[PDB]
């Protein structure tokens, strides 16, 4: 599916296990809260591929319309109910443009039935597709009400919806007020920012490739440490990974200081950290080779 | 030369020790210090270096990030491809070359975009925009083919770029696949993309902030000083500048020759492959290389003329570049006290180009030309900046310019007393301390206690107790004009500062007048004097406004500049297209009219455009991407509204339309508005009537300013009322006079005019009975003149030994002469108000000026 | 006057091209003309003298249409390499290459306002472009097949199109779309042209119509027949005022006279036809070329008609 | 809901008839449409001044004869319920 | 552009008829082959056995 | 359209080559030019742009001369492998190869009627072929040495060929023989119909030919006498040709100079430093203002005419 090399640590393994257990749960919807670039949609894609679920994304663009969202919802509901396909519906909060998106998402998460989505010719097409699906499954159903009930049961069994949004107190209050199914019919998982242990593990995993061991390295008595449970005394690799972690943390502190002063602020992310360690590896290799 | 080769090659262990730390520092800088400015970049680097030092990780302290991460040939290629010589610009180019995530470029100037265009010019760049409808076709063409892509206007970001930025790539077989939308596109390896925005004040969502890396092209003080030095070299010594430019190019080419020669020598000595003495070709090549090393040795004459050029340009034009950098950074930090006016580097450079070249009375003497340039730079900067700023903040900007002039010029730095003047008012006082309240009061006693912290004011309580006869500075009159007492010879500027501190401690209501006196003593008496006259709109539009910059005309509520622009177009005989923004057909008509006016060269005016900010952003983008006629001006009429986009505010030229300050300025504005042909018509009493109208209008408008004593509620007495009044006066004078050159003061319909003003013209807005009675008694006082009695009194200025007499003139020329020679001082008793009306207002304005200056200084 | 008609033989037979000539147009202000062919070149010819002036390389595939603006200082060309180029005719260099279409672009024109360009391509879409920036601002849909030609009206408020969809579709530019859909052609629609202002009186008195009594007589289209006919239409939903049967093969280009008293037409029958449309008959027949005639143009003031053909030759006809 | 085009239709009807117009509660016409209608009001008053000295004014992209007897009146209650503010022009 | 070796041609699939007939079109500078209602670009370096 | 004289510098230097260039000509219709060579290659260039279009391989030895059909759709080339190869400008492929010459062929030209091909080789014979099937029709004899160039008339009935036998024979399908030479005559230029009035003012059909005798001389086929002798060349003359307007004379030689002559006064006005080595051939566009010279230093250069 994706040629993106991921890095493993305890938080990644635990998050993958939680996402897998909720996918195994029937009518199981996620709500992943965490900073952007922390790897929520890629973990969801990987777990859906492991479980055989087909990842479906809105693929929003400019000049998007509530009618276009209705069409995407119709396609995913048809695939999940008539064709009997397990779909992992990944939906970031950036895909929400107005309340027309989120009211329909609320109804879909809470019931599995969205009245008014299929009307007229679309309703007739859905009914004949459900009749074909009932013929394929062997169940014989007469008239439309039990066909729609069977379709609702099928989409309840099949569809899984995963949300991905950044943490915010006011945003969470707004979402809890305007969309209760995110807080009642969705399992919440506060991924958050990468912890100090996760940053240390990622830095050590990338650093282990390149050789920088210094036998004649003197450990100072002070050793300002930012990651707890650091091995004392630390080696050169441990010292520089602690230094990388401190670099990320002091970027957080400087950004907070700038925001408190009143200047514009920018998000600092695990993507920034991976970028920094990749730059470190490439620059170290190039400089050592050329010298 | 092996005596140098051995030293070069005997640092292997030291470089192995330092390489890990130095690579860590450089990688952290490249990855994290992209969005920040120079100060935060340096702060982050210092913090990282301090952490490495206290963790005992070896790194090279005496290194430069630009020199470590960039080669000399690479840097020369960069400045060949249109890049500024800034260290910050070089760092930005390093990020743009070694990016891992695709870059986002922030630059209002466009120099970064031009540099990218020149650098990736060997490859083919298409320059599209995120708001181009056919953007996906260009993106997929670049993806399939392998072309660099530069897309501007990131604010309308297209989330179809998300898999491209995230590198969500499939590697089925030997091909490389990325899936955008429904189509599957083969991804070529030689594809890069650059996102570009043209404003620093923009908010990006956190997902985009994660998936892109930022490169901020901010302006540095050193870069601005270099630019101003080069420009003054252009404007003063063109031959010297030409010599310097050819010199820099020649030196760069010869340094490239040095690098090539050293590389060739080392590669030949490494690839000799046998015995060097076996073949004479190696010896001959080394002889040629040594002859070129000899010309490298004789480079010393070029280095000598380098030093002579640097020393003469420094010793002449050192303190002008620093002054210009201070001016620009003052007007850049000015944006955070009113958030209406935003000024661009292009705006400051236009001011500097105006003062450098088109200066009247500027000679052929380099001794005096620098002083003339500096003084006119200060004055022109004040004029062009404060024409689009509030009369509250005029004095603040003037005093900041005075501080810049004082720092530039002799006079020592009065930092201690300036810090006490700005911040020292909030210092903690002694517990349970109270001086004598025999002549002073408690608040000014506490102020004197605070002021006594200065060494010069060691004895203040004893001095004011001994000087009991100095009741003039204690109360009444104008203490600023005559400030007794004192803080070694005393410079006039230091005396002004000490007296300003005394006034701030004793009587804060004279702070504005004393700040005006300080500005007058520091820069000239006639510094602020150009802001009393009506704005020279015809000259400014004709000369000081480029066609592609819209003429933003912001007005406080109650005032509108549409009549001013229409009158300007009528008097210059230029046809105009007035469109009132606020409809879909209005937007379509605005687009069509602006296109036709750009192609042809007419004038276009769009009114009330503060109601459509989303369309204002698109208009700003179109005006930036547009190339207009030579004589074309776009007028945008707005209101003081925080919904006006910062993009349009920076792109345009702001003219704040404000209530005219003072009766004299109000009369001058009224007389300039009323045409001379209209006011000079028969009979001869029309001039008297128009002067009475102008005086009445000025008095009631200034009374409106002094609320709620002047009027119970803030009415809007304006130019519509004045024009209707003039029309009624003209009609009644024509009715009562049929071709008569002179009309006796008894036959004129004074009562008819008075009751028509009382009922219809000015009394329409008035609803309160007491306000109506006040208007009626002003009309009765003014519109009888005791039958045009000589030495008639319009009002009384001061109740003690002062009065205002109406002139005995007959012609508009001598009336406006009397108005011009009216005294510059004003008192609320001119209007008929109590003398204590303005005290609280002046105190509040003074403390607000102090707060604004303190905020700008603290955030500086 | 308002009566000159091309007469045999031709004035000059300019034969500098290498592939079939696609479109030939005149210059608005100069005594020069340009011609587009299938060898990715746009030759510029002085029709008064008869000598080749210069060429405009830059297109990768066969250039299919060219159009000047009102000032005569811009030339917009579209080709089969899915790109549209804007030529600075003062210095004869390309200003911008404007991608965005998905197939062979078939025709372009510059609106009378002068800062917008229309298009038409095989992906059944018509796009509006910006001359100043090069961006696409509006796309038109509705045609079910390859759109062959697009022509804005006299004041730029209406756009007509012809397609392999068998239909002529005309719409207002600004906000609404599909003002009319004209469906009386039994084969492909190929070449449209509006009616000039000094033709409305003759059209009204020639066709079945009352003595106006409605005001604003309404615009009139022309032909577009691969079924060897000529058809002019009306305002609103559109009716065929007359059909000029009498043609021989696939009609490729139609025009009005400068005075509006005649219809000029050329086609694959190697024939230039002059139609006296007041009597619904062709009163003059010109054996133009030795192969299919692809395009023609008529000079607004000077008496010259120029025709391009698959013969790889561009012929200029003097009018007597 | 009195749009710019609706007010233009009312204006052309009033101009052709020669009748006064009393617009009650004008300050709830909202800012955008008030500013748009200002242009039509200015055009009508300019045509009336030209009459004062076959007189037409450009209303809704058409030429409409202006009878000399018409006038436009505005009834307002400022500060009623935080309604709209008229533009200065 | 991957070569194919499609065995078991006794149960031949008639979807390959345009491919075997080389019924291609050359809109633009590329080549277009039609499979059913779907339209797909054909790479030059493709053979099928 | 008469003042067209080449001016410095070279507009375009078509150096995309590897072997010496022998002959260069212009296309009568299209805006391209072709060039023969020593490495059995004929390359087509675009003289307006300067870009290399295509090469026409298929010869097995050095190409001597090349000539075009009147319509410009047919190209005939002769080489040193005793062949007269025929090319078309529709698909750019060899149509037919004609054998029958006993040694190196040095000249070829399409008849103005576009049906027969003339050739001239070292075996001192002139051969006429059929463009339809490549079958020879007639052979001409009367030379005893190397025949360098042969050039037809404007009607297809008069044929002039120059040889190393110090003669320029003229045959009618021998009208005259001119034996007042002093060295080997190398190139032949025919006088167009746009020069009869000019030469009547200064002094048909007329014949002008350079030679290795450092001079150019010109006769009348109706009388067989030299009209005017043009002298001043510093080396062997390789190529001569009339101006399109029939007023000037263009020629090239081994002195690396283009001298533009005239029969009004018989003197040189401007010599052009063309190449760093000898100049083998040149051509003048009949309507366009361009001069191209093919030189033996493996370069082809095009001169603007102002
Ligand atoms: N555990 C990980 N190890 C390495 N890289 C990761 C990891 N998690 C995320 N990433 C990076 O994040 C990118 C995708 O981020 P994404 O999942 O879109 O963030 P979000 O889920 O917050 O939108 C990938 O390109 C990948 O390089």
């Amino acid at each position: 599916e994706l040629d993106v090399p991921l890095v493993l640590f305890n938080e990644v393994l635990d998050h993958v296990l939680r996402i897998d257990r909720i996918f195994r749960q029937p009518q199981g919807h996620l709500l992943l809260i965490g900073v952007s670039g922390a790897g929520k949609t890629t973990l969801s894609r990987f777990v859906a591929w492991m479980n055989g679920l087909s990842v479906y994304q809105i693929k929003v663009h400019r000049k998007y319309t509530g009618e276009d969202f209705d069409e995407d919802l119709r396609t995913v509901l048809r695939r999940s109910g008539c064709k009997n396909e397990k779909i992992a519906f990944i939906m970031d909060e950036s895909n929400v443009l107005d309340s027309g998106f989120l009211e329909r998402m609320n109804t879909l998460l809470a019931n599995g039935e969205v009245p008014g989505l299929f009307e007229g010719d679309e309703y007739a097409t859905l009914m004949t597709q459900c009749k074909e699906g009932a013929q394929k499954e062997g169940l014989m159903l007469d008239s439309h009400e039990e066909l729609y009930k069977w379709f609702t049961s099928q989409v309840i069994r099949n569809l899984h919806v995963v949300f991905t949004m950044n943490p915010s107190s006011e945003g969470l209050k707004d979402r809890a007020a305007t969309s209760p199914a995110l807080f009642n019919r969705c399992v919440l998982n506060w991924f958050g920012d990468w912890s100090t242990e996760a940053l240390y593990q990622v830095g050590k995993e990338f650093t282990s490739k390149m050789d920088l061991e210094k036998p004649n390295y003197i450990v100072p008595d002070y050793m300002p440490v930012v990651y707890d449970k650091l091995p004392q005394p630390p080696s050169h690799r441990e010292a520089i990974v602690n230094s990388c972690v401190f670099v990320h943390q002091t970027l957080h502190q400087a950004n907070a200081r700038l925001a408190k002063r009143g200047g514009r602020t920018m998000a600092i992310t695990p993507r920034h950290y991976l970028d920094f360690i990749n730059h470190y590896a490439n620059l170290f290799h190039e400089k050592r080779s050329e010298l | 030369e092996r005596e140098r080769w051995e030293k070069t090659s005997e640092t292997f262990k030291n470089q192995m020790s330092t390489i890990a730390g130095d690579c860590l520092l450089s990688a952290a800088f490249i990855a994290y210090a992209g969005y920040f400015d120079q100060q935060m970049r340096q702060n982050l680097f210092t913090t990282w270096s301090h952490h490495l030092q206290q963790a005992n990780i070896q790194f090279r302290t005496d290194i430069a990030r630009t020199e470590y991460l960039s080669n000399a040939d690479e840097r020369l290629r960069w400045q060949a491809s249109s890049l500024p010589a800034d260290d910050l610009c070089t760092e930005n180019a390093i990020m743009l070359k070694r990016f891992n995530r695709y870059p986002l470029i922030i630059d209002p100037s466009g120099q970064a975009t031009e540099f990218i265009m020149n650098e990736y010019k060997d490859r083919k760049i298409t320059r599209t925009s995120f708001l181009d409808d056919a953007f996906r076709k260009n993106l997929e063409s670049a993806l399939r083919f392998g072309n660099p892509l530069l897309v501007q206007d990131v604010e309308s970001y297209d989330p179809v770029l998300n898999p491209v930025l995230n590198r969500e790539v499939r590697r089925t077989g030997g091909r490389v696949l990325i899936t955008l939308g429904d189509q599957d596109i083969d991804l070529s390896p030689s594809f890069v993309i650059f996102l570009s925005t043209r404003d620093p004040t923009v908010e990006f969502p956190p997902d985009l902030c994660s998936r892109v890396t930022f490169v901020n092209f901010t302006v540095t003080r050193s870069s601005l000083q270099s630019q101003c030095l080069n420009e003054v070299l252009k404007a003063e010594r063109p031959d010297v500048d030409e010599k310097r430019s050819d010199l820099l190019k020649l030196q760069g080419e010869f340094q490239l020759r040095l690098r090539q020669l050293e590389k060739s020598l080392l590669q030949a000595l490494n690839e000799v492959k046998g015995r060097i003495l076996d073949d004479d070709t190696i010896i001959t090549t080394l002889e040629n290389l040594k002859r070129e090393a000899a010309e490298v040795t004789r480079k010393v004459e070029e280095t000598d003329i380098v030093m002579q050029e640097v020393e003469t340009v420094s010793q002449q034009y050192l303190p002008l570049s620093t002054a210009c950098s201070s001016i620009y950074f003052t007007m850049e930090s000015l944006k955070q006290i009113h958030f209406l006016y935003q000024y661009s580097l292009q705006f400051f450079l236009d001011i500097y180009h105006n003062v450098l070249y088109e200066n009247p009375n500027l000679v052929t003497d380099h001794t005096q030309r620098l002083s003339i340039i500096t003084k006119d730079l200060f004055q022109v900067a004040f004029n062009r900046v404060a024409r689009g700023m509030l009369h509250q903040d005029h004095i603040t900007f003037a005093m900041l310019l005075a501080r810049i002039k004082l720092k530039g010029t002799g006079e020592p730095t009065y930092d201690a007393e300036f810090q006490h003047f700005l911040r020292g008012n909030e210092i903690v006082l002694s517990a349970g301390s109270t001086p004598r309240i025999q002549g002073l009061t408690v608040e000014q006693a506490e102020a004197v206690v605070r002021l006594s912290c200065l060494p010069a004011f060691k004895d203040l309580i004893a001095k004011v107790q001994a000087d009991e006869q100095f009741g003039i500075w204690l109360d009444s009159s104008s203490p600023e004009q005559t400030v007794p007492y004192l803080w070694t010879p005393a410079t006039p500027i230091g005396q002004a500062i000490h007296r300003l501190l005394l006034i701030q401690a004793f009587r804060p209501d004279r702070l504005l007048a004393m700040a005006h006196m300080f500005v007058s003593t520091n820069l000239g008496e006639s510094f602020m004097s150009i802001m009393e006259q009506p704005l020279d709109l015809t000259h400014i539009v004709g000369t000081e406004v480029k066609p592609n910059t819209p003429v933003l005309m912001c007005s406080v509520p109650g005032y509108d500049a549409s009549g001013h622009v229409e009158d300007l177009a009528a008097e210059q005989n230029t046809q105009i297209t007035s469109i009132a923004i606020g409809s879909a057909e209005g937007f379509n008509q605005a687009d069509k009219a602006i296109n036709t006016a750009v192609k042809s060269g007419r004038w276009v005016m769009l009114k009330n455009v503060h109601l459509a900010p989303g369309w204002l952003m698109q208009l700003e983008k179109k005006l930036h991407s547009l190339q207009p006629h030579a004589c074309f001006r776009l007028f945008l009429t707005m209101e003081i509204n925080p919904k006006v986009p910062v993009n349009l505010l920076r792109a345009g030229r702001i003219f704040v339309f404000e209530p005219p300050p003072g009766v004299k300025a109000n009369m001058l504005r009224t007389f300039s508005s009323i045409p001379v042909s209209r006011i000079c018509k028969s009979p001869n009493e029309r001039a008297r009537l128009y002067f009475l109208l102008a005086w009445f209008h000025a008095i009631i408008q200034e009374r409106l300013r002094y609320a709620p004593l002047g009027w119970s509620k803030k009415y809007e007495f304006g130019e519509s009322d004045l024009r209707s009044a003039c029309d009624t006066v003209d009609t009644w004078l024509d009715d009562t006079a049929k071709g008569r050159q002179n009309i006796s003061p008894d036959k004129i319909p004074w009562s008819a005019l008075k009751t028509l003003m009382a009922q219809s013209i000015y009394g329409g807005r008035v609803d309160n009975e007491f306000d109506q009675r006040l208007l009626n008694t002003f009309l009765e006082r003014l519109f009888t003149t005791r039958s045009f009695d000589s030495e008639f009194k319009l009002a009384c200025k001061v109740d003690g030994h002062k009065d205002i007499q109406m002139p005995d003139g007959i012609r508009r020329e001598e009336f406006v002469q009397w108005v011009e020679l009216l005294p510059d001082t004003q008192t609320p008793s001119w209007l008929g108000l109590p003398n204590n009306a303005e005290r609280v207002l002046l105190t509040t304005q003074g403390v607000d000026m102090i707060s604004k200056m303190l905020k700008m200084q603290m955030l500086e | 006057p308002k009566e000159w008609i091309p007469r045999p033989p031709e004035k000059y037979a300019l034969s500098g091209h290498r592939s079939p000539v696609t479109r030939v147009i005149f210059h608005p202000v100069f005594s020069v003309m340009v011609s587009a062919s299938e060898d990715a070149t746009i030759k510029v010819w002085d029709y008064e003298t008869g000598d080749f002036e210069r060429t405009l390389k830059g297109h990768t595939d066969s250039v299919q249409d060219i159009s000047f603006d009102h000032s005569g200082k811009l030339l917009a060309s579209c080709s089969a390499d899915m790109t549209i180029k804007l030529w600075d005719f003062q210095g004869f260099e390309c200003i911008r290459t404007m991608h965005g279409h998905d197939h062979n672009v078939s025709s372009v024109a510059i609106m009378p306002n002068g800062d917008h360009i229309v298009s038409a391509s095989r992906d059944k879409t018509i796009k509006m472009w910006e001359v100043q920036t090069g961006y696409c601002v509006k796309t038109f849909t509705g045609h079910r097949e390859w759109v062959r030609m697009v022509r804005p009206n006299q004041d730029g408020t209406l756009i007509a199109s012809c397609s392999n969809d068998q239909t002529v579709r005309v719409w207002v530019v600004a906000t609404k779309e599909c003002k009319a859909e004209l469906r009386e052609h039994e084969h492909v629609v190929e070449c449209i042209s509006w009616a000039p202002e000094s033709s409305y009186s003759s059209i009204s008195e020639a066709t079945g119509s009352e003595t106006k009594k409605s005001g604003k007589p309404g615009p009139f289209l022309l032909s577009g027949s691969r079924d060897k006919t000529i058809k002019m239409w009306d305002v609103s939903t559109g009716m065929c005022l007359m059909t000029l049967v009498g043609h021989d093969n696939w009609v490729r280009g139609v025009l009005f006279h400068s005075g509006g008293k005649f219809i000029l037409s050329c086609a694959d029958d190697k024939t230039l036809r002059v139609w006296d449309y007041k009597n619904k008959r062709c009163m003059k027949t010109l054996n133009a070329h030795e192969h299919f005639v692809t395009s023609l143009d008529f000079h607004k003031t000077a008496p010259y008609v120029v025709t391009g053909s698959v013969d790889q030759t561009v012929k200029v006809w003097e009018c007597r | 809901t009195f749009d710019f085009q609706a007010m233009g239709r009312i204006f052309v009807g009033l101009c052709q008839v020669g009748a006064w117009g009393c617009f009650d509660e004008f300050n709830r016409l909202e800012e955008r449409m008030l500013s748009a209608v200002s242009q039509q009001v200015q055009c009508i008053q300019e045509a009336l001044r030209e009459h004062s000295n076959p007189i037409t004014c450009e209303l809704l992209n058409k030429q409409v004869k202006v009878s000399p007897d018409m006038a436009i009146f505005i009834t307002m209650n400022p500060g009623y319920a935080g309604r709209s503010n008229l533009p200065d022009n």
